[PDB]
Parts: structure tokens; sequence; C-alpha cells
């Protein structure tokens, strides 16, 4: 059991550099590799470990990260860099690894091997697609820096006007790169991409905001600034119609289904906008004092009916839970 | 009812007070410059790999 726990220890040492490796950034597969070894069995769990790291490079997809929330223009960009940074360590590890005595252990028995070998050829190729989609991510990461730095105030005045530029750059970029593997799935993670942003931008312009100021019943114009953000969403709609047509063939996008998240929160924003404005029109019915004919038995039954109206706005500016969250119903 | 008609006042300024002779077109303009000068820059970012 002496050489058997030499080899619980060289796992749980292998195990300890994957947690190295979950903490920091990969690079498994070095210490998976046997140091300063002299039987056949154990160049065969050298072998097995290599397994297991080509397995955490096709683990890591840019699908899973837009399944739990985040999906940001940012983000996206990171983990495409981040990837093509994993990849290029793990080639330059995969030439460490190919020891002339790591090929010798392949040769006396080779399928186990051979399949080792194959996925690190796939891992080389997918890694020259990550080095295009980084180069590409690396001008996203430049678009994510204009929206990123946006500390929440106007904005939606000029990113509006600055999203058709950002879109006319994102088209470019499929025509410079050619080459550029998951082109139908890359469309998918930039439509995200603007949605996440969008999401950022809304939740600032309203929440805490919109409530307090529905609460004072003062706020007219704030309400129309909540119409021109929905305007700034609508205009990145435009633009990316607008790309459809300068792009001309190819469209893909899935907006129908895709862009639902942002139609989702657009809808919830305009369905607030509308009841907004009824609000501002009721406060404008008490100041109204026709007194025609009949009177005050009129009066005090537009004062009942301001009144009833002054305890519905009262339940709204509760606000509970709330906050222009879409992913909320 | 002078209040009310006071607004009515404001509100056909403020309509046509504010308002400006091409208007849309300019911002289109605006718009082309911006797309030109990303256009630039993307080619820049495709020299500095290359």
């Amino acid at each position: 059991v002496a050489k058997d726990l030499m080899e619980k220890f060289n796992n749980y040492v292998a195990q300890v550099y994957v947690l190295l490796g979950q903490i920091k950034g990969k690079t498994m597969l070095p210490l998976p590799s046997h140091k300063l070894t002299s039987k056949d069995k154990a160049h065969v769990f050298e072998g097995s470990i290599i397994t297991w790291t080509k397995q955490i490079k096709n683990v890591l997809k840019l699908e899973p990260e837009q399944l739990l929330k985040y999906g940001n223009d940012p983000g996206p960009l990171a983990e495409i860099e981040f990837w093509q940074n994993k990849r290029d360590n793990l080639n330059l590890i995969d030439s460490q690894l190919k020891s002339v005595e790591v090929q010798n252990i392949l040769h006396f028995l080779k399928s186990t091997y051979t399949t080792p070998f194959t996925k690190l050829q796939a891992e080389v190729k997918k890694a020259r697609l990550e080095a295009n989609e980084n180069y590409r991510y690396l001008f996203t990461l430049k678009d994510l820096f204009s929206k990123l730095q946006e500390s929440q105030p106007s904005d939606f005045p000029t990113l509006y006007e600055l999203f058709i530029p950002i879109m006319h750059t994102i088209l470019l970029i499929y025509n410079k790169s050619k080459t550029y593997n998951q082109p139908p799935r890359l469309v998918v993670l930039i439509r995200e991409i603007c949605n996440a942003i969008i999401s950022n931008a809304q939740a600032f312009v309203d929440k805490d905001t919109i409530f307090s100021l529905i609460d004072s019943k003062e706020t007219t114009e704030a309400c129309d600034k909540l119409q021109v953000t929905l305007d700034v969403c609508s205009k990145f709609k435009d633009a990316y119609f607008e790309y459809k047509a300068k792009a001309g063939g190819n469209w893909k996008l899935t907006s129908n289904a895709l862009f639902v998240r942002l139609d989702s929160f657009l809808e919830r924003c305009q369905d607030i906008l509308h009841l907004t404005n009824t609000i501002v029109q009721f406060n404008k019915l008490e100041k109204i004092e026709l007194g025609g004919t009949k009177g005050k038995t009129l009066t005090e039954s537009i004062a009942q009916i301001f009144k009833e109206f002054e305890e519905a706005v009262q339940a709204f500016t509760s606000v509970s839970y709330d906050i222009m969250n879409i992913a909320e119903k | 009812l002078e209040t009310i008609k006071k607004q009515q006042e404001l509100a056909k300024r403020q309509v046509q007070k504010d308002m400006g002779s091409q208007k849309e077109k300019w911002e289109k303009k605006k718009l082309e410059m911006i797309e030109t000068a990303e256009a630039s820059f993307h080619e820049n970012l495709a020299k500095n790999p290359v």
C-alpha cells in the first residue's frame, strides 16, 4: 500500500492543482503529469488525468455563462479572453506534456493515447478559432468600456447615438475574421451583451427614484424621461435592423426569441408609462372647479373620485419588489 | 379657466417655439460621422494584431 498511498498522494496533488486552476487559471494537465518517473500502470494513470484536462476545455462554453444571468458585453468578451488564455496555456502546456518519454508511453499500448492526441489537435484548432474570437472580444471590450464606464447619469441620450456605430463595428468584425468559428453562436452573445447593458442603464433611471417621484406626485417631466429611456432601447433595436440591412444576408440574431428578455422589459416599462401619464391627468382633475348650474354635489362627487385615486397611487408607491425587474413577473 | 387658457398659449409655443426645421437629418449626419470613426478604429485594431 506504500506505492498505492504514493498514487493516492499524487491524485491529491492533482486535485490541489485543479483547485489552484479553479481560483487561478487552469493548467491542471501540467500537475497531472508524473514527476521523476522511472511501472507501465503509472504512465497510464498520467494519461487518465490528461483525459480530464481535455474534458475541462470542452466543458467550458459561451452558452453556460449566458444561462446563469450575467451576459454583459464586457463579461462575454472577457470570457473569450479568459478561454483563449486557458487554451494558449494548454497549448504551451501540451508542448511540455508531449515529452519524448510521454510519446514512448503511448506507443506501448494506444487508442487511449490517440484520443488524448486527437482532443489536443481539436483544442489547437478551437484555440486558433478562440484567438480570432479574442481579437473580436478585444474590440467589444472597448465597446463595453464605453458602457461599463457609464455612472448611470444621462448616457441614454448619447448612447442611443453611440449604439448605431457600436453595431456598425460588430458588422465589420464578421467580414474581417472570415474563419470566425461559431459565427451563429457569437451572435447570441452580442445580442445578450447589448441586452444585459440596456437592463443595467434602465434599472438606474427608475428603481427607488421612480417610486419616490410617483410618491411626491410633483414630477411630469421625469415620466417623459422614462419614455426617452425606452426610446433609447427602440433606437438599439432600430440600429440592429439598420445593421441587418447593412449586413445584407446572414442576419441570424433570432431577436424574436433572444430579444424577448429586452421586449419583456420594455413592455413592463411601457405599462408603467401608460399608468404614470394617467396619474398626472387625475392631479389636474382636483384643481378643476367648473362652478356650473347645480353645485357642490358635483364637486363633492369629483372629490370622492380624487380620494379613490389618492388611495390607488399610495398603494402603487409601496413598490413591493418591482424596481423595473423584467425577470420578476 | 385663465390658467388653462395660459397653458394653451404656452403649449402652442412649447410645440413650435423650441421646434427647429431639419432635426432628424442632422442626427443621421452625426450618426454617419461616428460610424466612419468606428470603421477607422476597427481598421487600426486590425493593423495592431497584423
